[PDB]
């Protein structure tokens, strides 16, 4: 009852499987998960077995759709007779879990027809639910009876057939396992990590068979391992030529360090750190470094310095969208929701600053926008959420980040921070450019672990002593040598976390006490006159 | 096979129609003939329970073949009249459940169990009028061929290329069998997920389904739904073509038609009752997140209560809701932000302001020949029917919704008219709204006239205005901003979880259909008094603004 | 449905006193109305009387074709009045005074 063709036994251990019950034993949570919960779709890890025998896994990835099936019965059949009372009507399948990252993703080649392979990178468009026919059995003349025949997988239920006999939506949908599937088009964009720009990237068509749709929620990062397959494309459907050409689509199958943290505690009580930080912190920014406190404490003429300001913050963290007005209109930035006329199927579109969340982007020239549109920041700006109301979507977009920029009736108080560019007419000062970037033009690793790594576990907290300082403040210093009156100033203390957030410190001492008051004096000054 | 349980579900629904219970006799069959034909309302019900008491494995049947069931309770459904005369007259027959115990969950409703029973829960969005388009029908010669239930359906035409007499259709005719086809009624609603069950990151997933007659002047829009061959003919003869299947497979096709804990929250309102002072410390306990503004506070606290009275003798309509607008800030650091603490509770609309681009409310013509983008929805307020909706930047009515508020604020409905559309609804909410000046506080020492520059015949209807007065209570102004940090001091401080301070308040709610009987004795008693109230208005104290 | 009725009155197509003044009603001067009472109707011809509430849509046919065959045949001249003549069938009993605002009774 079995081919030899393939030559796969079950698991290929059954004979190393019973020292493996009385050797192993002599990460519970993975074992207790199954028992107790019952929970359908078991979720294995990576194969660890590759650690141990390459041929092992050199065996379950060459012939993949060969291979999950035979995991998804051997498991199953074992529990039917040692718990006959479970749950045999919902299947479950095992999935491999953060399988191995194909080396070179750009250059995925076409020799690996048939392979799970793992892309990485983002959801751009999201399909409506597409249902398809799924196990399609025909329909006899004697006396219309089906005896079951296509149990075996490995058949293809061709279109065409039903262009005679319609009654088989109505009569075959249930009686012939019929029912419709679940199908999500999806469209990935790969990650090049911050290549030199040579060739473009590539799309990737995400939207295969399987019924974990929407389980997994698009507008996320992408870990999803795949198994990739190709389909003739039709030349034209009046006819039955096709083309030497395939479309390529991913499968959907998916559900020493700490050493060098302490030096820079040590070396943080030195009283020349502001200093040494500063200069080696962006080192390729020019003058007017007071623009740099919100830069370098949030992260850690026009285009003077300012449009490549925000280069930076686009080179720096990948993590974000860069655009601008006079080129898009309110329509041109998000809720963009339209059909194709070609294909006649219907597409939800997002917008970049729906995108924008746990970020910071990069928009100028915010004074030459239209009132038409700034409509949405608004909210943004006043409700720290992006709510989208259409036709399609009445609902809010989660918008917890920050964004910041620079400008040149008093209802301006609506932006977070207003700070000038101020002219000292000092020509000595332009003489450093020609020195300090005209004669001057391994560590990028560690430079990208301190955002990810170290301040996941950082949350600093306010002291008792620490709070009524800045209320003190203002009060006394404000009619000596003659607005401070709003809440403005309360919210300040979203700001004074950055203090606490260097040198990963959750205690207050004399360093960043006085660096809060003085930025008091540098925005009177540009609200003075 | 299929004859035989085809007769006896029919059979078993049939003798079920008529119950045991409720007396006996024929005097019912009367009254509900008297309650049903007379109005023509078409209303009746049986109990779904007690239909599964007596077979249970006819709920799973009708579960598993709603789209079997369907046509044959269509039409042999129709035999309770036992009266020829009337058969031919009837078109359709109504039916409906209520107060239903059993119920699926929606993210248990997945697309992949099409054909079995969903209950329509969510939001009213996109309202459709009927379009008459062709839907099912023959238009067979008789002389020529016989009718059999096998045809149509839906919009394609007849398969069979057999008696090329009338067969061949390369020629335009347009004999509509208007005497044999299924047109009553029928409308389209693509109600959206209920936005409170719904997480922070939603994404909203449309319904697409469609309502019969029952639907029509009965869902309002923005709001919950609360009800053999012979001859060797083989295949290989041409004339496949695939433009009827990429059209309608593509969507989703269904059809749906329409003790102690209790004593323990209002034991907490009778026992607290032997406190003293218990009405002060009920205000405070409302509002943990808030320092100063006790007045501010105090007209929102009453807001919360309700109560508007039925129109019972088709009088006028006794308004019972509260529209109140408090003047604050001048527009910087605008103490609206106190309008933020409301938004925690339930059966409220969060209010981007005005200056949006606000597709409801402004509904638009349809049918642009294939579909338009705006559709015929007001939902821009009526979201929060049978609510409290909060309205954010009042100030921004300048043109727009100047119009539109003083018709939503007087009426409570909205006539919408386009030229295809036209109908009334109800918005029965209040307006929580907050207005600030265009550039300061000036009307201190220049009079309101013309310098307020708003717009009068709204803020006339107001209720109530409020004002903030800063004065310099040095224990009050150092305390503002500590409260506010007190909540990152949680490391020695854990505040208990006692009551839930929204559910008690909707203990409330339930008490309205409850009857207060309250004697006339203690109502004329403030009347009495509010003469002297109109008449010390001109005593001379300091003016604000004249509304008398 | 029934077929003794049907084919008398497709060859009908191949107090009377008023019918005899009416018919001649109309002329030159063009006065356009034409006033038919219902009862009259069961009067003439009794078969009809009892298939005007189920079968009304054939008589709109009927009308327009039977009316030339009179007036042609008497004279010619009068042919060119309006060039046309409409159905003025009068009321048919029932009457809906409040419930034929319903699409159920297409």
């Amino acid at each position: 009852l079995v081919i030899w063709g393939t030559d796969v036994n079950v698991a290929a251990c059954k004979e190393n499987f019973q020292r493996f019950l009385q050797r192993f034993i002599d990460y519970m949570q993975r074992l207790g998960e199954i028992n107790v919960i019952g929970e359908p779709f078991l979720n294995v890890n990576c194969e660890h077995i590759k650690s141990f025998d390459k041929n092992l896994y050199r065996q379950l990835i060459s012939y993949p759709q060969e291979v999950i099936p035979t995991f998804d019965m051997a498991v199953n059949e074992i529990f039917f007779d040692r718990y006959p009372d479970s749950i045999l009507e919902h299947q479950i399948q095992v999935r491999p879990f953060n399988a191995l990252k194909t080396k070179n993703m750009r250059n995925l080649n076409p020799e690996d027809i048939d392979q799970l392979i793992t892309i990485s990178g983002m959801v751009i468009r999201t399909s409506q639910l597409i249902p398809e026919m799924q196990e399609a059995f025909f329909q006899c003349q004697v006396c219309a009876h089906t005896t079951r025949v296509e149990m075996d997988r490995g058949r293809i239920a061709e279109p065409s057939v039903c262009g005679r006999c319609h009654t088989t939506h109505s009569m075959a949908l249930i009686h012939n396992r019929s029912l419709f599937s679940d199908k999500q088009m999806i469209k990935l964009q790969e990650s090049p990590e911050d290549m030199p720009a040579g060739q473009t990237p590539h799309t990737v068509i995400l939207f295969a068979h399987n019924d974990l749709v929407d389980k997994v929620q698009p507008g996320d990062r992408v870990n999803v391992t795949g198994i990739y397959r190709a389909v003739p494309i039709r030349v034209n459907p009046r006819v039955s030529n096709v083309k030497s050409v395939y479309k390529t689509h991913i499968d959907v199958i998916h559900y020493f360090s700490e050493k060098r943290v302490e030096l820079l505690k040590e070396l943080s009580r030195k009283p020349d750190i502001y200093e040494r930080l500063a200069s080696a912190l962006a080192p390729s920014i020019y003058e007017h470094e007071d623009i740099k406190k919100g830069i370098l404490l949030q992260l850690f003429d026009p285009g003077t310095s300012k449009s490549q300001l925000l280069q930076y913050v686009y080179n720096l963290v990948p993590r974000g969208q860069y655009t601008s007005g006079k080129g898009s209109s309110a329509v041109g930035l998000t809720a963009y929701v339209m059909k194709d006329p070609e294909t006649r199927q219907l597409v939800l579109q997002t917008g970049a600053l729906v995108l924008s969340d746990n970020g910071i982007c990069c928009i100028d020239e915010f004074d030459k926008m239209n009132e038409s549109t700034r409509s949405v920041l608004h909210e943004v700006m006043e409700q720290q959420t992006l709510s989208i109301a259409k036709a399609g979507i009445i609902c809010q977009l989660n918008a917890r980040t920050s964004v910041l920029a620079a400008a040149n009736h008093t209802l301006l108080s609506r932006f977070d921070l207003i700070f000038l560019l101020l002219d000292p007419q000092d020509e000595a000062y332009d003489r450093r450019l020609a020195h300090h970037l005209v004669a001057l033009y391994l560590d990028m690793a560690v430079l990208k672990d301190y955002i990810a790594y170290a301040h996941s576990t950082i949350m600093p907290r306010l002291s008792e002593e620490a709070s009524q300082a800045l209320i003190e403040a203002y009060v006394d210093m404000r009619k000596i040598g003659s607005s401070a009156y709003p809440r403005q100033l309360e919210s300040l203390i979203r700001l004074a976390e950055a203090h606490a957030k260097v040198r990963l410190s959750n205690k207050v001492e004399a360093i960043d006490v006085e660096e809060a008051k003085r930025l008091h004096r540098e925005a009177l000054k540009q609200s003075a006159t | 096979v299929r004859d035989e349980v085809a007769e006896k579900c029919q059979k078993l629904f049939l003798d079920f129609l008529e119950e045991f219970q409720s007396s006996d006799g024929e005097i019912k069959y009367l009254q509900l003939a008297e309650e049903l034909i007379r109005p023509e309302r078409n209303t009746l019900v049986v109990s779904f329970v007690d239909l599964e008491q007596f077979n249970q494995q006819l709920s799973t049947t009708i579960q598993e073949e709603f789209y079997r069931v369907y046509p044959y309770l269509c039409r042999a459904l129709k035999t309770f009249v036992k009266d020829r005369k009337e058969i031919p007259l009837a078109k359709d027959f109504y039916v409906a459940f209520q107060d239903l115990p059993t119920r699926h969950k929606i993210r248990e409703l997945t697309s992949s169990r099409i054909g079995l029973l969903t209950r329509i829960s969510g939001q009213v969005v996109r309202t459709h009028p009927v379009h008459p388009e062709l839907v099912s029908g023959t238009f067979l010669c008789l002389d020529c061929q016989t009718v059999i239930r096998d045809v149509e359906q839906q919009f394609k035409y007849t398969q069979p290329n057999i008696c090329r007499n009338p067969v061949c259709a390369n020629r335009r005719r347009f004999l509509l069998d208007t005497n044999k086809s299924r047109f009553v009624d029928f409308q389209k609603v693509r109600i959206q997920e209920t936005q409170a069950e719904l997480p922070r990151g939603s994404i909203p997933r449309s319904l697409e389904v469609i309502l019969r007659a029952e639907a029509v002047e009965s869902a309002q829009a923005g709001d919950k739904c609360d009800f053999g061959v012979d001859g060797y003919e083989t295949e290989g003869i041409r004339g496949l073509r695939a433009l009827g299947v990429r059209d309608l497979s593509y969507r989703l096709v269904f059809l749906a038609c329409c003790n102690q804990m209790t004593v323990k929250e209002w034991e907490k309102v009778f026992e607290m009752s032997q406190d003293k002072n218990l009405y002060h410390n009920l205000c405070t306990s409302l509002f943990p997140t808030i320092h100063g503004n006790d007045e501010v506070k105090r007209g929102v606290l009453l807001m919360l209560f309700g109560g508007v009275p039925k129109t019972t003798g088709e009088g006028t309509s006794l308004r019972g809701d509260i529209n109140v607008c408090i003047v604050g800030d001048p527009s910087t650091a605008k103490s609206q932000f106190l309008k933020h603490v409301e938004e925690f509770s339930p059966r409220a609309v969060y209010t981007s302001g005005k200056a949006s681009s606000a597709a409801g409310l402004t509904a638009a013509v349809v049918r642009d020949e294939e579909s338009h983008e705006f559709v015929i929805e007001a939902g821009a307020l009526m979201l929060a029917d049978n609510g409290v909706c909060c309205i954010d930047e009042f100030d921004k009515m300048d043109v727009r919704d100047q119009v539109a508020i003083h018709e939503a604020m007087e009426q409570q409905t909205i006539s919408i008219t386009k030229a295809g559309v036209k109908a009334t609804l109800n918005a029965r909410t209040s307006i929580l709204a907050a207005a600030n000046p265009i550039s300061g506080h000036y009307d201190r020492s220049k009079s309101l006239k013309q310098n307020i520059n708003l717009s009068a015949p709204i803020m006339s209807r107001f209720d109530l205005f409020f004002i903030l007065v800063d004065e310099c209570n040095e224990v009050t102004d150092y305390a503002i901003a500590r409260r506010i940090v007190d909540l990152h001091s949680r490391i020695e401080e854990s505040i208990d979880r006692v009551y839930s301070l929204d559910d008690i308040r909707r203990y409330l709610l339930f008490a309205r259909q409850f009857k207060p009987k309250i004697s006339k004795e203690s109502e004329d008693f403030i009347v009495e008094q509010y003469k002297h109230l109109r008449q010390r208005d001109g005593s001379g104290v300091t003016k604000s603004s004249w509304r008398i | 449905p029934r077929l003794e009725i049907h084919h008398r009155f497709k060859n009908f197509l191949r107090g009377h006193n008023v019918f005899k003044e009416r018919i001649s009603d109309m002329c030159k001067e063009n006065r356009e109305s034409l006033v038919v009472n219902y009862e009259d109707l069961a009067a003439r011809e009794h078969v009809l009387a009892y298939f005007l509430p189920e079968a009304p849509a054939e008589l709109l046919q009927i009308f327009d074709e039977a009316a030339l065959e009179v007036v042609l045949a008497m004279y010619p001249k009068y042919d060119r009045i309006t060039n046309h003549i409409h159905v003025r069938i009068s009321h048919l009993p029932l009457v809906e005074e409040l419930r034929s605002l319903r699409q159920l009774h297409l």
